[PDB]
């Protein structure tokens, strides 16, 4: 259906007569190559989260938005430092981008191709810190724009690999994969391809350098691989400096014609406040799978690394109180509250399988109170703080490979062509504990991709998984000197001229109320 | 009057170390800016009296008032406030901004000069509503720039009137309106505008002149000429200096 | 320090309900104006530190100083006065005007920007005597207006001089003084103007054409043209498009 | 009695709900930006810049662009240049 030209008259000189020489060409029929660009929108990868992203988490999770004043927040920091930034590991988008079969040079009759591009995660200053937090807020749409420029340069590289083509690109398809805000960016991009955005067509054309391709000018999406859509981690609604900026024009709704096949895994055991799920349940195939956020997406360090995941977590917000130095610390309101919430957590079905793999206690702290007035009354005072603590050393990150393989099976069902995981990929081979479970999870994935309801994991397998599942939600406090939070309204004020020496405290991994993750549907 | 803690009354009755630090830091900022105001040909502040105030307030060697609070001072009232120095200067110093927020109007009447010097981030003199009026009511007005200067009325007229002479000059060329004459002099030319090569032949060897064919010419220097052949297979006219350009094509059938 | 009555010591030592209203109201005003400054692209004031001050001074939760007087505060001295914030901002908030009256100069030196935003009644930057000098000493200057912009010297010269180009543009027409050339381009015409029908005759039937007679014509559209006939009784010329004029007269003898 | 000096380590800001008025009586007015852009706008109304004696607008190293929307008039002593419509008119006695 396409034809090129056997051209041999490919030069002519420049003159004052303005001549037009000739191009003699017998017409050659050209291959119609269906080209697929694999789009891989990562979450935060093997990187640290930048300040602007970590500050967004102050929104609704400030110590001040809770009843934690600047003294109690410092006591929480002290109490955690008495018991015991973070760089993550490679996500499944990294391993899917690695296993995505790239084709540099087409075969003489290869009718289908695949090239890939990798877009980084959204979070990877003073005067500019407000606008950088705004950049993180609009990161989804800006990441889709970066996907445009990335598609351009990926196409330019691919066709620079195939100089003097004999083939015509009979279609531009898209295989868009995402994780956690690249899942939001992936959904937004899939919409932008559904709306047939002109910037996608401009990107394809700039990569092809004016060449022809026969299809929808902005392409089409074949498979959308989502891992745990979290459109926003934090917000700007409480930042005085930037809350005026409206919500970004993010489009996450996936209408039946947005992609040929859509499949999303989700974290069953993700309960953080800031990580609220955008579900495609009911509408598209979505597989709730046991594990935390990055136990689905992958970004947890291996069980031997220096960045080994050792969990020293406050499972309750530390509460403090000043009492008499004679008072036994276990006879205080804070200790009773902590033991109450500990017994609630042992009863809690959310952590039913995670807790048996670590130590769940109530830590008690008691420091001396200098009260000179009460000293004269003979009253010496102590400040007793108590919270529920969870120790778990050496948490293995081998459940992300199960989710990686479920994604691979979903995508290969959609026709996406992946290089198999061979034993040279030692980061992706499963412990013998997990082989049967990975197979059952792949079967659950297919059962959902067949519209059925999957054979759920039984209590013994789920206990086995609890060893590989991370407890992502906690009340470990963090601080920053780039913000001041109003102690009454909880409004965040960015320090524009450098830190004023204070510390604003946040619970970034704070669990959602009652440990039920917020899910937004569509 | 100090909100500084001196526990157990251990120390002098007038220990004002943090108040003296604030006075010294305020004066050394005012002095850095006096050097900057001079370097910029702005009017200088009265450092003499602020330096004399540091002497008077430090240890209260003169009957002054020193009000110090480590965490901020608020001087509030529903009625009018007055900060007045009868014979010397009022100094307002800031580590951060100095913000004035008038619910009606910000008025300044200086018997000498009014000087506003910004050192790093420019100057914004905006009226969101109302007319902006800038007058040298009895003298010269000079408005200059180092880089580009833009005078613009986005929806109205620009009128530039002079009484004796109106000269526009740039690079020797000038337009002078004076006497009752217009004069357009220039070292070069005065230009009045009522205004403001070759391809390839892509043809089938049998004779079909290949309508609607993609192409793009690559000159023998590094230029691209995208386009689609037209009207029996023409390309775009190329007039690069004198290279030997190259030809490529594809298309649908 | 409070000039507020707490009759018979009935109340807390630190009852500052009216001081708090003054602090809340000032920060409320500062914050609404900070939104106005952002909408107007002015430099924003430091709301952050004035927001901590409200926190600190309200019930004196931090060691600050709150001076309140329901009927006004005067801080006067014959010598210098200093209001200085070492690390944060000075905020002068006002329900009515903020008036600065300097017997000598009024000078501002800001290490960052100087932004004067007026919201409703415009901006007057006047020098009754002395030269007005507006400089972007290292950058662009932009003087913009939405409505008419007027630059005038009432008794002297106006000189607009650029270094690399002087462009005057309006509606496609432009005058560019550049290189050493002058370029007058327009879509329309360049016009160099170096140079700056019908009525009645009221005559007596005997023949004397009735001089000095008042008349007034009414064209058949709604326009009126008074006048007096003259020395054989001429009328003023009429040039309405296609009318049927009407005539009336009176006069003296 | 002497100067009123404001010295800001950061910006100096004024937002007046009504007018901002600076009146020098004897020694002129310096509105200087040692660095940064000077932006003078009547964002919704007229801008009048007047002088009694000589008025000097200058860009020492860049361009000067005067730009109008409906009419640009330069006038002095009966002579005028009017950029209006799409026409340039130079009239002088």
């Amino acid at each position: 259906k396409y034809q090129g030209y056997d051209v041999t008259d490919a030069t002519h000189k420049t003159s004052i007569h303005n001549d037009w020489k000739v191009v003699v060409a017998k017409k050659k029929p050209a291959r119609g190559v269906t080209l697929t660009i694999g789009i891989f929108f990562d979450g935060t990868g093997n990187n640290r989260e930048n300040t602007a992203s970590r500050l967004m988490k102050f929104n609704e999770c400030s110590a001040a938005r809770q009843g934690v004043n600047q003294k109690d927040a410092q006591s929480c920091e002290d109490f955690l430092k008495e018991i015991n930034s973070y760089r993550g590991y490679y996500s499944n988008i990294h391993w899917l981008n690695i296993l995505y079969h790239p084709d540099q040079v087409l075969k003489k009759d290869q009718t289908s191709a695949q090239i890939k591009t990798y877009i980084s995660g959204i979070g990877t200053i003073g005067m500019g810190l407000g606008t950088s937090i705004l950049d993180i807020f609009e990161g989804v749409v800006t990441k889709t724009d970066e996907a445009m420029e990335r598609i351009t340069q990926a196409l330019s590289e691919f066709m620079g690999f195939n100089l003097s083509p004999d083939f015509c690109i009979a279609k531009i398809q898209f295989d868009v994969f995402g994780f956690s805000r690249g899942a939001a960016a992936a959904r937004h991009f899939a919409n932008r391809v559904m709306e047939q955005d002109p910037a996608i067509a401009r990107a394809i054309a700039k990569g092809l350098r004016g060449d022809f391709y026969d299809g929808k000018p902005s392409g089409e999406v074949r498979f959308l691989g989502l891992f745990d859509t979290v459109a926003a981690i934090g917000g700007i609604s409480n930042f005085f400096d930037i809350n005026g900026r409206s919500n970004p024009g993010v489009k996450l709704e996936l209408r039946p014609s947005v992609a040929k096949k859509v499949f999303q895994i989700t974290a069953m055991n993700e309960y953080r406040y800031n990580f609220s799920l955008n579900s495609i349940k009911g509408m598209w195939p979505e597989l709730a799978l046991p594990g935390a956020h990055s136990d689905i997406g992958g970004g947890y360090n291996p069980v031997g690394s220096p960045l080994q995941e050792n969990e020293s977590l406050f499972l309750s917000c530390p509460e403090f109180e000043i009492v008499s130095d004679d008072t036994r610390e276990m006879d205080t309101r804070v200790y009773r509250k902590a033991e109450q919430v500990r017994k609630m957590l042992m009863t809690l079905p959310a952590l039913k399988h995670i807790l048996p793999h670590g130590k769940l206690t109530t830590k008690i702290r008691s420091i001396g109170v200098n009260n000179s007035n009460q000293r004269r009354a003979g009253v010496i005072q102590k400040q007793v703080g108590a919270a529920v603590f969870f120790e778990r050393m050496a948490v293995p990150n081998d459940w992300a490979n199960v989710c990686l393989r479920v994604m691979l099976d979903a995508a290969q069902e959609a026709g996406v062509l992946f290089e198999p995981i061979r034993q040279t990929n030692t980061e992706l081979q499963l412990p013998s504990e997990l082989i049967f479970l990975a197979d059952k999870a792949i079967a659950q994935g297919k059962a959902v991709r067949l519209g059925q309801e999957p054979q759920a994991f039984t209590e013994e397998e789920l206990y086995i998984i609890g060893k590989y599942t991370h407890c992502s939600a906690n009340w470990n406090i963090e601080s920053d000197g780039n913000l001041w939070v109003d102690p009454t309204t909880g409004e965040i004020f960015i320090h524009r001229f450098g830190p004023k020496g204070n510390k604003a405290f946040v619970f970034p991994n704070k669990p959602n109320d009652r440990w039920i993750r917020s899910v937004w549907y569509m | 009057i100090s909100a500084d803690m001196q526990p157990q009354a251990q120390g002098k009755m007038l220990d004002m170390d943090e108040a003296i630090r604030q006075l010294e830091q305020a004066l050394s900022l005012a002095r850095s800016m006096a050097k900057a105001a001079t370097a910029a040909n702005a009017t200088q502040g009265d450092i003499s009296c602020q330096q004399r105030l540091n002497a008077s307030l430090t240890d209260l060697t003169a009957p002054g008032m020193l009000l110090h609070a480590p965490d901020g001072i608020g001087m509030v009232s529903a009625r009018a406030l007055r900060i007045a120095s009868g014979s010397e200067s009022v100094g307002i110093m800031s580590g951060d901004n100095t913000d004035i927020t008038a619910g009606q109007s910000f008025t300044v009447v200086a018997e000498g000069a009014v000087s506003l010097l910004s050192r790093n981030q420019g100057m914004q003199l905006l009226a969101a509503k109302g007319r902006v009026n800038i007058q040298a009511q009895s003298d010269d007005l000079s408005m200059s720039s180092q880089q580009n200067l833009d005078i613009q009325s986005s929806e109205g007229k620009v009128t530039v009137s002079a009484n004796q002479e109106l000269i526009l000059a740039c690079g020797g060329a000038y337009i002078k309106l004076s006497g009752g004459n217009i004069e357009l002099g220039c070292p070069g030319q005065i230009l009045l505008k009522s205004t403001n090569g070759g391809g390839f032949i892509l043809t089938d060897e049998a004779g079909v002149p290949q309508p609607s064919t993609p192409y793009r010419l690559t000159t023998a220097e590094g230029d691209i000429l995208q386009g689609i052949t037209d009207e029996n297979g023409k390309t775009a006219p190329v007039n690069t200096s004198i290279p030997s350009v190259v030809k490529v094509e594809f298309g649908k059938v």
